[PDB]
């Protein structure tokens, strides 16, 4: 049931913003978050 | 900002003038 198929890039998920001048939001928890970066 | 025969080609870029605009 397999193909190659053609369409226009996803830039990302549309992503909504909770906006307020009386709204916030502030963090409990976290990730100590390990990333490789690598160059010549 | 303003702006054929020889084997000569303008390719096109992977990301439009308007996905630019998108990011
Ligand atoms: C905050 O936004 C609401 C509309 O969403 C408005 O009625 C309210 O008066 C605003 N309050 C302040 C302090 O600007």
């Amino acid at each position: 049931s397999q193909s190659i198929i053609a369409y226009t890039m996803s830039l990302g998920a549309e992503n909504s913003v909770a906006y307020s001048n009386n709204s916030i939001a502030i963090p409990i928890n976290f990730t100590i978050s390990v990333t490789t970066e690598i160059l010549p | 900002v303003t702006l054929k025969f020889n084997g000569l080609t303008v390719l096109p870029p992977l990301l439009t003038d308007e996905m630019i605009a998108q990011y």
